[PDB]
């Protein structure tokens, strides 16, 4: 019986490991590196250990150090998580070397499945359903369309060096097959200098079905229904639904045995999943890829009855891992209602999706539990005030919703995210809101390039009245506002508030009177809001109660930085940037002219030219120095551009002599 | 205990570490002696390197300022060069 | 199916319509008159709409402003 585990990988991922060990009484020891003062998973374990230094690259995968650290706290196992190094083998024989039980399949399975070659030859060798490709070194053209003919058109030509979609050509009819084969080669030959193709059944409407499995030690397996995630892009998953909907009871058996047969084949141990393509034209699905850990998307299993109790699928994993037969065989497990789970990532979609950092500054959390109609359950690994640092674990945050129908458990997902209320870092919770709301998404199952093709209605810009405008405008003048009373006699005190609405610099013009009435105004209109009183929340956030024009009361929530006020009104959630401010505020270098001509302070002797001849210098840098009296006086650069000196070096120059010219290059 | 119970003791650190200050300190003993920006060393001492700068453009080789240490403000005078009339 | 009702009542029966419209996720519309300011009805609610001047026999009572 295991006394202590050591999670290996930080996230959410650790959190749930130690919640799940709290649950079982197992004591929790933590990973981290020298730059985490305030990690969630370091402050919910009961011991960390330092991996030494904090460069995000060495530390969490130097495994040496990870075993050192387990056998110093005395831990009793070591799970992985699903992060970086839990699916190198070398670490898991490591770690099996040393004592440690691995939390985990054996090295030689997590090693055989990890080369995409091999792991295909095992699987064909099994009888598991591949995909119908030809991948032979025979590279005749005639023997290749006799295979194409064989596989049935449509058809897909890769190159074998062949990466990220470059050189495929897809084959519709027989006739183009004789130009795209050729096409290929020649493209192939221009990129990767190989001529061989590899050609492949494609597939128009593709789908990525998961089924999840777990084995014990004995050789007992049983499979977990499916899961789907054909909602992605570019192979980042974004939303999960759990079953997979317009799947019949015969197909889901005949996936999950699919699934037992690989996996008894393979000689897995502990939780994994296997990856298909399913077709829903063709109603067969085929092996694509398996993995041998822990998955993000195992709550929306979770969410399962095992013999009547919800399943913990890492609790069961750390009873294989003691070395505990299954309690049950198939037999106890029971379907409920859909469950939906979506991915809260810190990037921008309307700009390229590109991963952006910033801090939590406010991370109202929706309403978690069992609700009224529906069960929420949310997933993070970052608290109130942390920062979130670009190019490091982008998710944010995975929120799953289980209700009875597929419809239920959109409608609280959509209310669930319209509650988290995230300011400090942008988001896609919009970009979420259109999948959800999206025709297509709601109709049934989608095809993978949904994303890809409903690029322009998912990414439609959202619209800000001209009410949320002058609330977040009253919000941040009385953010500004302390004690002191607004009065300028026989006059209305006037302020200005500048906010960003898509790069243009709108700006707020606003009359208070001392009864504590703005007025704001806008284009032809005008908007009045009287603030019957505020509140300061102790999160650092104010509730203010207003009615709006003269006739529409409601109080709200909001919250002011120094870059940006958001405003939770019953409409929604919104968030204004404030117009940046100028970083030459007050900018005087000394000089503007696009000449520069300086002079000497003094005579003395120019030592050594600080920049060569013909550089480029910013305003203030040194171009050379001047030494007098036994001291180096440096010379300085008055503006940006090309610096060209006039005097040479190692000589001498008298007061108020031209040193050098500073030409602005264009 | 105190003639005002006022604290005040709302300040932020200074934004630069002070260890570093020995890189912009030259050789003090040799032949010729190279000079440099004592801003950079008022920058690791005072709060949040705030530094409002007196006359900013008129001696240029003496720096006076106002900062604050831990919330007391103090008027820093300190030598940048050559002192010369303007300066003095 | 709704998504919005208005409560023309005021008092614990606006309360008891809130509370089980809160239940079955349909947001709350109050009324109310210019003299009630901190009224339970209106706090409780997610919004509220002024009938007019507060002689409470006018509010209340107006069909059309409803």
């Amino acid at each position: 019986d295991f006394k202590k585990v050591l999670v290996a990988n930080r996230g959410e991922i650790a959190c749930r490991v130690f919640r799940t060990c709290r649950e079982m009484n197992i004591r929790t020891v933590a990973v981290c590196c020298e730059g985490e003062p305030n990690a969630k998973h370091v402050l919910e374990a009961d011991e960390a250990f330092v991996l030494g230094p904090p460069p995000a690259s060495t530390s969490y995968l130097r495994g040496d150090r990870i075993i050192c650290a387990a056998k110093k706290l005395q831990a009793d196992a070591v799970h992985p998580g699903y992060g970086f190094l839990s699916e190198n083998a070398e670490f898991a024989s490591a770690v099996l070397a040393a004592g440690l039980k691995f939390v985990g399949p054996p090295p030689a399975a997590m090693l055989s499945m990890g080369s995409k070659s091999e792991s295909k030859r095992i699987m064909e060798a099994a009888g598991v359903p591949i995909v119908p490709g030809y991948y032979g070194e025979d590279q005749n053209p005639d023997r290749l369309l006799h295979e194409a003919k064989t596989i049935g058109f449509p058809v897909l030509i890769k190159a074998v060096s062949g990466g990220g979609g470059k050189g495929m050509k897809i084959v519709m009819e027989e006739t183009e097959f004789h130009l795209m084969l050729e096409s290929a080669k020649r493209e192939a030959i221009n990129f990767f200098k190989d001529d061989r193709v590899i050609l492949e059944r494609y597939v128009m409407h593709p789908r990525h079905i998961e089924c999840q499995i777990f084995f014990d030690s004995f050789g007992n397996g049983v499979f977990f229904f499916e899961r789907d995630c054909s909602v992605q892009r570019r192979h980042q998953k974004v939303i999960e639904e759990a079953p997979a909907p317009g799947l019949s009871v015969d197909m889901r058996r005949r996936i999950g045995d699919v699934a037992l047969t690989a996996a008894r084949a393979v000689g897995y141990v502990g939780a994994g999943t296997v990856e298909f393509i399913f077709d829903t034209e063709k109603d067969e699905f085929f092996f694509m890829e398996m993995n041998t850990r822990l998955q993000v998307e195992h709550p929306v299993t979770e969410q399962c009855q095992v013999r009547g109790r919800p399943l913990d699928l890492v609790r069961l994993q750390l009873q294989t891992a003691m070395g505990l037969p299954l309690g049950f065989r198939q037999e106890d497990i029971s379907m409920s209602g859909a469950s939906v789970e979506a991915r809260i990532y810190a990037e921008s979609p309307r700009n390229g999706f590109l991963p952006v950092g910033g801090r939590l500054r406010y991370l109202k959390e929706p309403p978690q539990g069992n609700r009224g109609t529906v069960k929420v359950r949310l997933d993070t690994g970052f608290r109130a005030g942390d920062d979130v640092l670009v190019h490091y674990d982008p998710m944010i945050a995975k929120l799953v919703v289980w209700g009875d129908n597929r419809a239920t458990a959109l409608e609280g997902l959509r209310t669930a995210l319209a509650s988290y209320h995230i300011v400090g870092v942008e988001t896609n919770i919009d970009f979420l809101q259109c999948c959800l709301s999206n025709p297509g998404f709601v109709e049934g199952g989608v095809t993978t390039r949904f994303i890809e093709d409903n690029s322009v209605n998912l990414l439609q810009p959202r619209e800000i009245p001209n009410n949320v405008l002058a609330l977040a405008a009253v919000s941040y003048l009385c953010s500004q506002r302390g004690t002191s009373t607004l009065f300028w006699p026989n006059r209305q005190i006037s302020q200005g508030v500048c906010f960003t609405v898509g790069g243009n610099p709108v700006v707020v013009r606003v009359t208070v009177s001392t009864k504590m009435c703005f007025t704001c105004d806008f284009d032809s209109s005008s908007v009045t809001v009287y603030v019957e009183s505020t509140t300061n929340m102790p999160d650092s956030s104010t509730f203010i109660r207003v009615t709006v024009d003269g006739e529409t009361r409601f109080g709200f929530t909001s919250f002011v930085t120094d870059s940006e006020v958001a405003v939770a009104l019953p409409q929604g959630f919104y968030t204004l940037a404030l117009q940046p401010l100028a970083t030459d505020f007050g900018s005087t270098s000394a000089q503007a002219n696009g000449s520069a001509s300086v002079l000497s302070p003094m005579p003395g002797k120019v030592t050594k030219l600080l920049v060569a001849d013909g550089t480029l210098v910013q305003q203030g840098q040194a171009i050379l120095i001047l030494e007098a009296m036994k001291m180096e006086h440096v010379v300085k650069a008055s503006c940006d551009g090309e610096v060209k000196f006039c005097v040479h070096a190692d000589g001498i120059v008298g007061g108020s002599t031209l040193l050098a010219h500073i030409a602005s290059a264009a | 205990d105190c003639e005002r119970p006022c604290r005040g003791r709302e300040f932020t650190p200074p934004l630069y570490d002070p260890s570093e200050i020995g890189g912009f300190i030259p050789d003090m003993g040799a032949d010729v002696v190279k000079g440099f920006d004592v801003r950079a060393v008022i920058a690791r001492l005072v709060d949040g390197s705030e530094f409002d700068e007196f006359k900013k453009l008129y001696g240029d080789t003496l720096v006076c300022g106002f900062a604050r240490f831990e919330g007391m403000l103090v008027g820093i005078v300190a030598n940048n060069g050559i002192l010369y009339s303007e300066s003095a």
